[PDB]
């Protein structure tokens, strides 16, 4: 049972730069790459006293990639994986999908080919990218397209980073986001949205760090992913693999967008503070003050929820907890499903990273649900997309690259169809 | 500041929506239960007369 | 009637106690001075 | 009720498609009939502060509770004052 | 004006919440009375059988 | 002589069977290395029902583990009494179904079921006279329900004359693991009512409630729940493995408890079950066991039997007892609560006595009741099935694999006619 | 054979019962670990009245502890002879009523009485031929008075033909611990006049006076008072457990003492009670016992009988005594002070002899007199009840909980006709 992880764009490989640091520490691998069977799902044992990740960083600008090449993880991250282009897509979906994709995607998927042939029990792929940028959106969609036509039946777990409504670093993010979803809809099987402003508020409120950088963000992103694959990496009382989300969380072939959350995101002094048990973290996983997307789940009705439990938990109290949640009436469910839960329990507690701001906790919960607040998110992005598109702003860059208005309009009405789909299902 | 207050009000109203919906569902279930109550009364009367 | 839940005093085969009583005693006897049941007519399970 | 028959007749004459829904755009044509030019962002606010249960659209029940509330006594009377004008004339 | 509107809508929302809580209490009452009535009907069934 | 092979499916089935083979080996006195170390001779004559002598006192169980994910098999070999199975009996897939009944019944079955059929065949003709088959599995999971269900169908087609026991847990909304519980349970039950001879229904909700109230445990892990189910399974099969003053075989219990070919869903209890703090303060008499046995809060289903009637009932006792006391206790229970029994069948209680108690106890019992309160469970499930199916949720992960819609309507109709005929005979 | 189920309610009842079971176990020679260590066979043949053997000489009391604050349970388990009760009989709430009769009768009763009824139902069906029940409780508190009252009412409506003893301490103005003493006593007495067959009025005032004058104790804690009350209760039921020249069971004593269905409030005493300093200067004869029995200062109630008349009286003697001496003494004490006895009833004294003295005495006695002076105690309480009820002090705590005012009017009216008919027969 093995799963490979590809990273697209500037944000994706920074996430991976934190993720694999967490992985090698969790499996006791020094950054040079050797230990002083559970690792087999991420690391292949070459020769003697060496392990190499099942991953490929890829990006168009060489700055961030060769910073990985020269950093502390020279020996661990292997030479061929780190694919780097010569020049950026420059926040231009057309430039990252039609000009430079045509030269880089074949080299990438030919690497993925020999990676899958090295693997034996491939569970699925999982991609890391942000759709606001050019490289993450454009060749990310192009790659996912060629991965779908090549394998198709294998699960594809897409952990995307959407632009925040009020916090924004770029300008053409609406154009690139919409053009990303136009392919993300019919290519990814299981796609999890993670905003930035929510993580800012989480680090501000619970972690009480006044001045956070991207490092702490990516640190807790790795915590979430590691807590999601812990069921495969280690045995538990009730294990749940990568194919179960495919079944238990996606009621329709076009409704796959999952809100994720994590608990307890706590500081060092506050672990000393509070008495921790299952009931309060099961609660705190449902407040919007602890979700990974800046959206209000009270505005929406849940479709299905999944609960990853790590550490020292029995099935008794977690079953009692979800009982209290199901009988609470602050939050409601759809009338379509009576049993809207999918639990999972693993024995190994979450590990800590030196320099990280989380305390070592006895037990933690990773929630992944499905709601209609996402349907509100896409409308919020759609509104500011049409505001800019109405004046034909910035269109000449994409047209000069070689695209037209047809895919603009059809992606616009494609999101409109997605809006209608959500409004119909939520009823 | 006006926009902040407006957003807060909008949130409050959108939660009021959820509250009235769950109220409606609970009322449906309560009506079904009182129907069951009346049925049990009728069954008891029948057994007593028998 | 005589057999009841939760009391292990008077569960012996004989109604009375042979140790300190005559039949029709209706006095309490402990479980220690109470007879044991016969399982079957032949007493062993072996094939030499 | 003797005011309320004409209230609901005023409501459907303000409406054009005849349904429960009235949009700010129909409100713009009503403003054109009144004669004074509304602001750029005024008519959305006027509909938003009164539309309470549903969203975007305004409903007959919403109009009704708004009317009896604004009949009573520091309260937004945005759309109330203008319909009252229709009631007066 | 918007401040006062918020002050009003908060009270209305709290009223809705308390109505929901009362509905839950009535749910519990109705469930208990249903259980007792079913028990009574089973008793009457035993009586008429005897 | 009379032979019972064991078939374990899915994760729950494997962990239940692990505890089951631990307690059976404990009863027959064989150590976890596979050799005999008992004291009494009574254990030797009836190990041929559950074992095969290999070489020099090496008794391997007549078991077949079957699933699709190596985690469960590793957890089997990890714990004690895992070194005694035959590695060839570890018939085993590689992909994994994962809560998808269509995966467990149409795609992965086509390449696993021929192999499991090979090994279960070879293990069937390895012995002389089959009594029947014994399958432990779930109705919520994918690799347990679907694969085990097709296995039942294939087996009942090849050996239609042998008995068959199915210990199947059912899901409940109060202890709910997954989301597709009704889509799995409805289809499996739909197939079990035409294939299986009888089913012993279990559920985790009643077990948790038992360990809370009667056992008064603090942390009811899965180990103790599987421990209770194992004690139940040893209790129902003790008649063949040991002599007694009145012997009741499997077919004997079936013909005593099954009045109609579709009325074969049993609810089970177990006695004695006492808390450790009160373990020495209690007494051991047949009335004491009977009071705990006929209690409604001791059933291992989420079906209050006082909301219906017992069609029939059975109690298998273990220990030195007087059958006169046994029969008068059954008569007292039938005479006092005469409303809770059916009218048109007199003497609704079958009994049996075996003279060997379980290890550590002086006297135990095992209750098996075919009541009509089970229709509450199936209505409770079928209504969730209709709630999801009426708006076609989650339907496409099944229709996209080979299943069609009329199968779901078939399971609906079969579930509905079953519960209606239960309501009829009530 | 004849059976007595013991029920303890409230803090007063539980601690009294704790010393009670200590004394009883001492008399039957069973050590606090629950095994037999006596010497004669006379102790064995009548422990089915009070105990049930669990397994191998482990005798457990037939008692039910019932309260709402775990501190009493802790104080029970902490002391010796604490590990003998069955943990299942520790039926027990969690909130606490706290001197609120409505809390003990309407709020917590509704969810605690069902469970305690199931426990006492199992304890009563565990025995064959009920003689009656024995309920120790208080009248001042809430969880003892109101709860025990509801339990008595439920039991009387279920087992109407069985006897019932209740030992109730009553409040006094001189020993006045709580403040709603009249509000609790009046309602409880109003219910004990209709439900309970007979009760024994006790009070802490007379007990303190006894420990000061006769015992000449320095620090009369609650342990010694409960020791006295325990000795009296043991003296009452000595007749069922040990044979004598003249048996007098509970029902036999009831019919000998109760002339009219409402005249069942008895003042009780106990002899001998002498200080260890003066036990050397005393003798041990039946006159020596009797002239301490009929002493006014030896009654365990604050109702001096020389303010009224005796209706009936009983004496239970224990030890190898001469029945002529017994009867000539009852005749002499009836002829000397003839005015204090009722006129239209000849031979107002029932007597009885048992041949087994308590451990530590050669010859003992127990006086149970049904006088008419108890109208003084009820008058003393009813006037405090009216004094508060005249302008509704403390009333909202009860009326706001479900009770109404006409219950109080009913209670005082029943108290008033009770006292007036005692005065009538005087
Ligand atoms: N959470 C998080 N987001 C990041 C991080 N780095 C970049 N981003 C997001 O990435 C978006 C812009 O895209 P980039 O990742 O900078 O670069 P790109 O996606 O490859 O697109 P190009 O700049 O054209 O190459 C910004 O809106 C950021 O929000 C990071 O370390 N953590
Ligand atoms: N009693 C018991 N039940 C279990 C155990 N493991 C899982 N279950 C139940 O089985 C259901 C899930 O079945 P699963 O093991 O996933 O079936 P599978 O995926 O087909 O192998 C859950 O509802 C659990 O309640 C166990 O060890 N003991
Ligand atoms: N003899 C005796 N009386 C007690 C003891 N504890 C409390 N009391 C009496 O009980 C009365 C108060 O009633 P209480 O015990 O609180 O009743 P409850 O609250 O219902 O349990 C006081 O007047 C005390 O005199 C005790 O240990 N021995
Ligand atoms: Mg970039």
């Amino acid at each position: 049972r093995e799963v490979i992880s590809i990273h697209i764009g500037q944000a994706g490989i920074q996430v991976g730069n934190a993720c694999w640091e967490l992985y090698c520490l969790e499996h006791g691998i020094q950054p040079d790459g050797q230990m002083p069977d559970a690792f087999n799902t991420f690391f292949s044992e070459t020769g003697a006293g060496k392990h190499v990740p099942r991953c490929i960083f890829l990006d168009l600008e060489p700055t961030v990639v060769d910073e990985v090449r020269t950093g502390t993880y020279r020996q661990l991250f292997h030479p061929e994986q780190l694919i780097s282009g010569k020049e950026d897509a420059a926040n231009n979906f057309a430039r990252g999908h039609y000009t430079i994709g045509k030269e880089i995607v074949d080299l990438a998927l030919d690497r993925i080919r020999k990676l899958a042939d090295n693997c034996t029990g491939l569970q699925g792929f999982l991609v890391f990218n942000a759709v606001g940028g050019g490289t993450g959106s454009g060749l990310g969609s192009l790659l996912l397209e060629r991965l779908s036509v090549d394998y198709g039946k294998k699960s594809k777990l897409g952990f995307t980073v959407y632009p925040s409504p009020q916090v924004s670093t770029a300008v053409v993010e609406p154009y690139n986001s919409v053009l990303s979803t136009h392919s993300l809809l019919e290519h990814t099987d299981v796609a999890v949205m993670l905003d930035n402003e929510a993580i800012y508020d989480i680090c501000r409120r619970s972690l009480d760090i006044e001045r956070p950088t991207y490092t702490n963000l990516n640190r807790l992103i790795a915590q979430v992913i590691s807590s999601l694959t812990a069921s495969l990496r280690f045995d538990g009382a009730l294990n749940v693999d990568i194919t179960e989300f495919q079944t238990n969380l996606v009621p329709y072939p076009r409704i796959h967008f999952m809100l994720s959350s994590y608990a307890p995101i706590i500081s060092a002094e506050k672990a000393y503070h509070e008495q921790l048990s299952v009931a309060e973290i099961t609660n705190a996983a449902f407040e919007p003050a602890s979700m990974m997307v800046k959206c209000d789940p009270r505005h929406g009705k849940y479709m299905a929820c999944c609960l990853m439990y790590r550490g020292d938990v029995v099935p008794k109290d977690v079953n009692a907890s979800v009982a209290t949640i199901k009988t609470k009436r602050t939050i409601q469910f759809v009338d379509w499903c009576p049993t809207g839960f999918k639990c999972g329990i693993n024995y190994q507690p979450p590990t800590v990273v030196p320099g990280g701001d989380l305390a070592k906790v006895q037990r933690a919960v990773c929630m992944i649900s499905n709601s209609t607040a996402i349907g509100e998110i896409f409308s919020r992005l759609d509104h500011k997309f049409d505001l800019m598109y109405a004046k034909r702003a910035f269109v000449h860059w994409y047209v000069g690259e070689g695209m037209e208005e047809g895919e603009f309009s059809e992606a616009r009405e494609d999101l409109a169809a997605l809006e209608k789909d959500f409004e119909e299902v939520g009823a | 500041h006006n926009k902040q207050l407006r957003e807060s009000i909008n949130n409050l109203r959108r939660e009021r929506i959820m509250f009235e919906s769950i109220q409606s569902n609970l009322e449906r279930e309560l009506a079904k239960l009182k129907r069951d109550m009346a049925d049990m009364i009728q069954q008891a009367n029948g057994a007593f007369e028998a | 009637v005589h057999k009841g839940p939760n009391q292990a005093g008077n569960k012996g085969l004989l109604t009375y106690n042979n140790a300190v009583g005559i039949p029709g005693y209706t006095g309490f006897m402990p479980s220690t001075n109470a007879l044991a049941l016969p399982v079957k007519g032949f007493e062993h399970t072996g094939r030499p | 009720k003797n005011e309320q028959n004409e209230l609901e007749r005023a409501f459907n004459t303000i409406d054009s498609k005849g349904d429960k829904k009235i949009d700010a755009e129909e409100l713009t044509e009503l403003f054109l009939r009144l004669g004074h030019k509304p602001k750029r962002g005024e008519v959305e606010d006027m509909i938003w502060e009164v539309d309470e249960d549903c969203d975007g659209c305004i409903s007959l029940l919403e109009f009704q509770t708004l009317y009896t509330r604004c009949r009573d006594d520091y309260e937004p009377r945005g759309l109330f004052n203008v319909v009252e004008f229709v009631m007066n004339d | 004006l918007y401040y006062l509107l918020g002050e009003r809508t908060r009270r209305e929302h709290l009223a809705m919440d308390m109505k929901v809580r009362a509905s839950q209490q009535l749910k519990k009452d109705s469930a208990d009375d249903l259980y007792t009535l079913t028990a009574h009907f089973n008793e009457m069934r035993a009586a008429k059988e005897q | 002589m009379r032979e019972i092979v064991h078939i374990q499916g899915g994760q729950c089935g494997n962990q239940i069977g692990a505890k089951f083979w631990e307690v059976v080996s404990d009863e027959h006195g064989i150590d976890p290395t596979g050799t005999y170390h008992g004291d009494s001779d009574l254990q030797l004559e009836r190990i041929n029902v559950y074992f095969n002598e290999a070489t020099g006192g090496r008794y391997v169980p007549r078991a077949i583990l079957m699933d699709l994910e190596p985690g469960t098999m590793d957890s089997v070999r990890s714990g004690p009494y895992g070194q005694i199975f035959r590695p060839d009996n570890f018939v085993f897939g590689q992909t994994g179904a994962g809560n998808n009944w269509a995966k467990g019944h149409y795609t992965e079955g086509a390449e696993l079921i021929d192999s499991v059929l090979d090994v279960v065949r070879k293990e069937a003709e390895s012995c002389d006279c089959l009594q029947g088959f014994q399958v432990c599995h779930s109705l919520g999971g994918g690799t347990g329900s679907g694969m085990g269900t097709l296995l039942i169908s294939k087996i009942r087609e090849e050996y239609p004359d042998r008995m068959m026991l199915t210990f199947s847990v059912v899901p409940s909304p109060k202890v709910s693991d997954t989301v597709v519980e009704p889509y799995n349970a409805t289809l499996s039950v739909h197939q079990l009512v035409e294939n299986a001879d009888e089913c012993m229904v279990l559920d985790n909700e009643a077990l948790y409630d038992i360990c809370f109230r009667t056992l008064k445990l603090t942390t009811p892990t899965f180990g103790d729940l599987n421990h209770l189910i194992s004690a139940v399974m040893s209790g129902i099969t003790c008649c063949l493995r040991f002599p007694g003053q009145l012997n009741a075989d499997l077919r004997k219990l079936a013909v005593n408890l099954i009045p109609f070919p579709r009325l074969h869903f049993f609810m089970v209890g177990f006695t004695p079950l006492t808390s450790r703090g009160s373990q020495q303060y209690r007494a051991l008499t047949v009335p004491e066991l009977t009071q705990q046995m006929w209690d409604a809060k001791n059933m291992m289903c989420a079906a209050d039997p006082r909301h219906g009637r017992y069609l029939t009932a059975s109690a298998l006792f273990r220990g030195r007892m007087s059958t006169k006391e046994v029969d008068e206790q059954m008569l007292n229970v039938q005479n006092k609560n005469s409303s809770y029994f059916v009218e048109w069948i007199p003497n609704n209680v079958k009994s049996s006595v075996c003279d060997i108690p379980p290890k550590g106890l002086k006297m135990s019992a095992t209750f098996i009741g075919n009541s009509t309160a089970i229709q509450e469970m199936f209505k409770r499930v079928s209504e969730q099935f209709t709630a999801m199916f009426r708006r076609k949720a989650f339907l496409h992960w099944y229709t996209g694999e080979g299943m069609d819609e009329m199968e779901f309507t078939e399971a609906e109709s079969n579930m509905n006619d079953l519960v209606s005929e239960y309501q009829q005979y009530q």
